[PDB]
């Protein structure tokens, strides 16, 4: 009579369907998905420092609009800026606002250091209706508006050495009255010019009068510029008018920081990835959820699946 | 596969095998059974997880990047901005893509060549006192009770001890 | 006696050479081309919307060009640039042309929508001999040249609301006139200026009188802008000389609209590949013809050939 | 290729025969004759087609992207215009590259499988009836005729009926 | 490996064997020895060589680029800038990364394959005169000098000329 | 009795850890190294065209600092730019600095063809002490400082015509006096003006007077300023103070040149890939020395080490 011994293999009874080099759909015993498809719908505190910016875009936190101000001298790993944010101080722009945002988002930092520029001759902290803080006519916490004197502004001619071990970020701005009039009333001559310069730089801009379509009420505007100053380098503003001019300085730190627009509320949890749509956890090695992403994450995909097979070939009986 | 026993001369996988991957099936004068290799199944599972660890918890950490969404119209620079990050997502798929494909037909391979290496490795064994009846199965040629069976099973079995028995009923008419 | 029995396989006389992994070399029974090295050399009319542009660049087009009539209000899938494109009106520049070339090129439409423009005090529809349509002095279809009238030019504060759900591109222009003379025989004042604005956004454009080399024998120039204005949006056009003002706006859309330098000539064909060469079938995943591709097309890679082995090793007798 | 079989053990292929992929050639009492395999020629081309429907027919659209030939000279940006295209280009040649190479690698190894199954299973079909001449013939030590030779073919060789007669062939002195 | 004769098999390699990379050993009334099987051998090196040739000395030029490292902060120009290069860098790295562990799972497995085939060879070539141990070894059931180990080495080996010492030793009592 | 026949392989006492698929650590006998590693320190002269700037930057040698006059019409395929370079003639800015070192290093050649430019009604050739050559008051080499003739500046009105067959460069630049005073004193007029145009270009600059920081004790500054104009164009300089004049074109040609920053020293040597930290060999197809490289390069990439086997699976006695 003898044995029989016969040599084989398991099987299941709900295998998962695979794709090899050959075969779109190949049955497998197991398979483990590659691609994370989806976000807990908030952004986790931890374990990047979030600073969420509620009303206030990077920028409006940078210069200092007055819902802006518990922001000051704040850092992060990532500032989450909200469609909601609105500007609600005096209107303005910013020529390549986009980089601006870029660099200060990267500096991680709102540290800010008055200095004190000696501003002779004209009338400081210049405030505006536009700009409500506590109830008050107020401007921009971080800018200066310099006006006229006894119906005078002189040249303006202030020197501020870069004696520090880092680089120094400079805001100022340029308003744009209205109308001739307002002008004169403002700052004595009928044309403004401010130059800001260093060794390696030159910075001049004209202010253009005339009307411009109402924001929140108001047809002027402030055009926002900047200047970074390094060290063993000088800042010299060079002005007859029109300046809207900084308190001070912000440190510029390079580092791990960004930002990010999303609207997903922030949670009180741990989580190594950040999307706009959410954290999202980092086992899979891909993901189809948001191509912006902050931190230890898988790389974005067009896939929404990728089944790994984890097994064999599937032979049900 | 490859090797042409898991879905080739093996008719078929064992859904009732849930202690193992790869195993033996019996029957002799005490009756019929089922036992899993645990070595086969190893080798299998060591290769498989050692896939597993090369992909899985393993993510790469950026920071600043460029914008990827714009709210304004702006032409050349957006244009390229765009453009790169597109680049970037299709090499990344594609390479995604490769990737699992490879990583299957590999895995169903290795899979396919243990279930091989346990049958040459069992042929072998067994040397002039069974015949390969092409499904996986031997025909064993000789009384083979439940502790001859285990002793092929792990690696014990004495080929000499039976041989007699087996030429003598192999090779009759 | 008994039999034999051999196993074996196929094999051809004429084999074809293939690459692997460890043999840049080794003939196979078949292979197919993974490489589409050639086009048909016209670029089929189907399944793309094609835009031949003819004479005309699309920004000719665009200004209105006066041999560029017949494209008014026209859509594309794909815009045809060809090289011996030529302007024959005013002359005239682009800051950023290429930006605004792509702009409207992926917006795919020339639509435009004439608006009623209160130009008070000023002579409008001005032409030149330097733009003739139909044989009289004419000027770009889509901009009107405003001059002085009662040898006056007052000061203009002209207001356009976008009440659409849609975008409104803008298309103005500053003149350069060649002599302080023609600067005031034009515009009654000596220096123009011209700002355009939204609540979002302010250009501003002196004009600098003098003379350019001669182009179609014109010494003077004309550069053109643009301002993109969005629902709820308002275009200020606050101007004392100068101007080239619009007539209206083009929609912008989005979609797969593009734009394409080539000669090839257009056939009647469907092909859903275009390159600058021509049409291209779109069967093998790879293609040398051209990096420039529209449509469903092979991936540009630099090999001229690569042959996928669809058969077994050749082994002949 | 990586079994052994096609340029191997097989010396040669066969270009007289164009029915099929693998096949069998015998020499019995009746004369000599060739017949095509058609499950082991189905199984290769299969394979194939399925590579081939994974890259023929399946491009991806692409509208507006950025520019790739200039007309004047402008540095910065154009610099990075052409480094981002010749940095794409060079990714995609090189994925089409190694596509190739390992689908061709992989495309050879498959037939000589095939190849090698086929064997194996006639080798085991066979039983004690026939020895491998180890140039991929098979003495069979019985009288085989057309039909028996068929059975072989078709996989209705009754190893059986022939055992008694080939055991005295193979085991004389 | 895939072939489960090195590392598998075959119990360990020889460290003894310094003139190539696959051999005999053997024992017979003669004494021990060793031998290289240079086909074999030559068989792994050229293929190991073509990959070489694949990879060694066949670089890219390229001239003017992008700059990479910058003095100053400039927003969004040198954001993109730096995100194409590390873009294209960790392309470029993952690239190598998988063509590194590609390449080394299939010369393994070649080196695998080109001692299974050597036995295989020779397993077919001994017929009916020889056993395989289940180590890589071979019984071989009749006397055997050295003329005649040398003549399985070479090929020359003829089965029918120890055909009937050998059964009758195999199928003795 | 009979014998034994054991097949087997080989195996050394010292293998190597290789990754595959599926072990990121297992021996096999042998492998190679596929990323190269280090570099000899220094820049072989061979088989490229190394120019040294040494004290100079491109750009200083291209306007023709002093200390630079030596690099003049030479050519490289690779100039080299050390970090101890310095500016030692007039202090000078140049608005997109780094596209203008691009194009030049790109072109390959300082080739300078000098020009009969028709300055009459000014002072040719001003100087400078902040620019000595040979213990002289001198001035860039490639520059002209026009300044006024019998206290008078008339309105100048040059064309020069591109007639060849190839691009010519032209760089030319605007001076800031630092005072009202020193304007007059230099052009007869309050305010400079300077046009650069072409066919199918146009560059207009006001000079902006003022001080800025020091460098090298001078408080002026000039502002450089580049033009190409092509074959059957024309280069029209309409200036009436401040210009800063081209003596002539640089030549512009296409092929494989560049530049890179880097302290090695040059050698005597032959070596393909040229980085920054030294030339190194190129016969691995990767390297982790720098993602800065010219030449036949192996490519960079993050791993300090790739070990591809060379052998087989390793298995000691
Ligand atoms: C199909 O294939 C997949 C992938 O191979 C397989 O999933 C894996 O299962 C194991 C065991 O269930 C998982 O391991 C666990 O992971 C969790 C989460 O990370 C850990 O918390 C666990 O740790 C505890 O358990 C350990 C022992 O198992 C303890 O040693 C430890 O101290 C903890 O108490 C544990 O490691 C593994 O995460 C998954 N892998 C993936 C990628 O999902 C699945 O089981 C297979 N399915 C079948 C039916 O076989
Ligand atoms: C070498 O290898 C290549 C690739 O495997 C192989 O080329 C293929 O040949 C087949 C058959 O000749 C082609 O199939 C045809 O394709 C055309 C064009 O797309 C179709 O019009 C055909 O459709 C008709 O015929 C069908 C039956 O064959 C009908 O069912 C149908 O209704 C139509 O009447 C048909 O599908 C295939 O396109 C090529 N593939 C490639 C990539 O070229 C070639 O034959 C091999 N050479 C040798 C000598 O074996
Ligand atoms: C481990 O694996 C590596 C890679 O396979 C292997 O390294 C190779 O060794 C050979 C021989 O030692 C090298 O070939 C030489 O290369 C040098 C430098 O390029 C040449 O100058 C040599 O040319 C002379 O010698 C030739 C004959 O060998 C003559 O024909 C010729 O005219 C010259 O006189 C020679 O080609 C080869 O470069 C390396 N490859 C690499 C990538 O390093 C190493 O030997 C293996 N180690 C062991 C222990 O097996
Ligand atoms: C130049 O044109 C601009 C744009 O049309 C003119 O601006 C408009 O000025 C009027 C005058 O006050 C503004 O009206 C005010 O609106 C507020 C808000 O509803 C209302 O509370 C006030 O009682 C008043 O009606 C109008 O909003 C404003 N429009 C825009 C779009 O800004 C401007 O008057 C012109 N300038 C000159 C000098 O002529
Ligand atoms: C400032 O310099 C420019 C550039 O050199 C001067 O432009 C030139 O002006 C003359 C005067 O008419 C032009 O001549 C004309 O050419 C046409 C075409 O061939 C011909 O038909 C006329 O009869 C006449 O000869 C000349 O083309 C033109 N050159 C260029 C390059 O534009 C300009 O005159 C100077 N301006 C002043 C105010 O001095
Ligand atoms: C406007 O402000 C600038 C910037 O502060 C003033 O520049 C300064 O001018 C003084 C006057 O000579 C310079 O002093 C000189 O320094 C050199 C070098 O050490 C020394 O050798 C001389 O003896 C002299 O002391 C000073 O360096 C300079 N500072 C800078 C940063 O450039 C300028 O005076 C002001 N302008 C007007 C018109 O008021
Ligand atoms: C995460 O958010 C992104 C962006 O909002 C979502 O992607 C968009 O999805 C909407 C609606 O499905 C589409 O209209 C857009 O075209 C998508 N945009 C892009 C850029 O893909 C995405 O669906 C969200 N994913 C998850 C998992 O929540
Ligand atoms: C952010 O802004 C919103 C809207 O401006 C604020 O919500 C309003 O707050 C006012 C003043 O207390 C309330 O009267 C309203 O009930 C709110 N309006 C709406 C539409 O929600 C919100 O409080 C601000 N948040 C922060 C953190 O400053
Ligand atoms: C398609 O057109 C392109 C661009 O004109 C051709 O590529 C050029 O070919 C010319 C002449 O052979 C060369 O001088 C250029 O250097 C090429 N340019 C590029 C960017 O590669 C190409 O040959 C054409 N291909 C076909 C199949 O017609
Ligand atoms: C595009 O422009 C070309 C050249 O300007 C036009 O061809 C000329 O047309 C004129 C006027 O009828 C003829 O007298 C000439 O025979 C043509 N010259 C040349 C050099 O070809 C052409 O007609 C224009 N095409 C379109 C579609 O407007
Ligand atoms: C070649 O030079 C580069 C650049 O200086 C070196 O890379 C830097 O190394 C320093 C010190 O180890 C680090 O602080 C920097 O972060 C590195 N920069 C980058 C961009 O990686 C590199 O070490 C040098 N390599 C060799 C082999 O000499
Ligand atoms: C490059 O510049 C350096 C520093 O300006 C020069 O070195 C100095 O040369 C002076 C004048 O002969 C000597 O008195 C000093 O000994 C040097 N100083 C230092 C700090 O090294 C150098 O000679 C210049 N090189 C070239 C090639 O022009
Ligand atoms: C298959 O079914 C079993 C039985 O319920 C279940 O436990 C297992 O998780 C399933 N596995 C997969 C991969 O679907
Ligand atoms: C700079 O300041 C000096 C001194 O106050 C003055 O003469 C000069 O006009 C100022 N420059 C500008 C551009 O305002
Ligand atoms: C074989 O091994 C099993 C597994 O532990 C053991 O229980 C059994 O007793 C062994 N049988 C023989 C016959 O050696
Ligand atoms: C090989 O030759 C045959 C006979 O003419 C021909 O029909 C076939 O298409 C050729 N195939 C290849 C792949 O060259
Ligand atoms: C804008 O228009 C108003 C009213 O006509 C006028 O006073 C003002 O000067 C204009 N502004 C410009 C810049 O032309
Ligand atoms: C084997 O199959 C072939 C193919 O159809 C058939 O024609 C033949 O009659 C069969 N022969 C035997 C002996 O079964
Ligand atoms: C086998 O080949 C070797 C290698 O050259 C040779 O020296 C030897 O004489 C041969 N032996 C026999 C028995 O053929
Ligand atoms: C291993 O050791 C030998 C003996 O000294 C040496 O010659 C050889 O180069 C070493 N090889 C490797 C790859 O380490
Ligand atoms: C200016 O200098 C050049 C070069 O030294 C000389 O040829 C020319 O005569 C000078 N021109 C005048 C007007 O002095
Ligand atoms: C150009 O030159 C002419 C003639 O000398 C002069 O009238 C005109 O004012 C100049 N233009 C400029 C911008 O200097």
């Amino acid at each position: 009579p003898g044995a029989t011994l016969c040599l084989g293999h398991h099987a299941v009874p709900n295998g998962t369907i695979v794709k090899t080099i050959t075969n779109d759909q190949i049955e497998v015993t197991n398979a483990t998905e590659l691609v994370q498809n989806s976000s807990i719908g908030e952004i986790c505190d931890s374990p990047h420092q979030i600073l969420d910016g509620e009303n206030c875009t990077l920028i409006d936190a940078l210069l200092g609009d007055p819902q802006c101000d518990g922001f000051q001298n704040k850092k992060w790993d990532l500032f989450v800026e909200r469609s909601k944010a609105y500007s609600n101080c005096y209107p303005y722009d910013v020529p390549d606002y986009a980089s601006l945002r870029s660099l200060v988002a990267s500096s991680g930092t709102l540290e800010f250091n008055n200095e004190s520029f000696n501003w002779t001759g004209v009338t400081q902290n210049g405030t505006s209706s536009a700009c409500i803080r506590r109830s008050n006519n107020s401007f921009f916490s971080r800018l200066n508006w310099l006006t006229q004197l006894n119906f005078k502004y002189p040249a303006l001619n202030v020197t501020m050495p870069n004696n520090e071990q880092f680089d120094k970020l400079y805001i100022w701005g340029v308003h744009h009255p209205v109308t001739d009039k307002d002008q004169i009333f403002l700052y004595a001559q009928s044309s403004g010019r401010i130059t800001v310069s260093t060794k390696r730089s030159q910075q001049a801009v004209i202010p253009n009068i005339g009307y411009r379509p109402r924001i929140r009420n108001i047809p002027s505007r402030i055009s926002i510029y900047w200047t970074i100053v390094k060290p063993g380098d000088i800042l010299l503003i060079n002005s007859t008018g029109n300046l809207i001019a900084p308190r001070g300085y912000f440190k510029i730190r390079s580092g791990k920081s960004s930002i990010m627009r999303s609207d997903a509320p922030i949670g009180k949890c741990n989580s190594e990835c950040i999307t706009p749509n959410g954290s999202i956890p980092n086992d899979k090695p891909f993901q189809n959820v948001n191509r912006i992403t902050y931190g230890a994450c898988p790389r974005y995909v067009k896939q929404s699946t990728l089944k790994l097979a984890t097994g064999m070939r599937n032979v049900p009986e | 596969g490859i090797f042409g026993a898991i879905a080739g001369f093996i008719e078929n996988g064992w859904e009732g095998m849930v202690d193992g991957w790869y195993g033996f099936r019996h029957q002799n004068s005490e009756g019929r059974g089922q036992a899993a290799d645990l070595k086969s199944t190893q080798a299998a599972i060591d290769q498989i997880n050692g896939k597993l660890n090369r992909l899985i918890g393993k993510t790469n950490e950026k920071f600043h990047q460029i914008e990827k969404e714009f709210s304004e119209v702006e032409g050349r620079i957006q244009d390229l901005e765009k453009y790169v990050e597109d680049t970037k997502i299709d090499l990344w798929s594609y390479n995604a893509e490769l990737l699992v494909a490879l990583e299957n037909q590999h895995t169903i391979d290795l899979t396919d060549s243990e279930m091989n290496k346990l049958f040459e490795k069992t042929k072998k064994q067994l040397r002039e006192n069974a015949e390969d009846m092409g499904n996986g199965c031997f025909k064993i040629y000789h009384k083979c009770d439940n502790a001859c069976i285990g002793s092929i099973r792990n690696g014990t079995y004495d080929h000499d001890v039976y041989r007699d028995e087996a030429l003598n009923n192999r090779f009759q008419i």
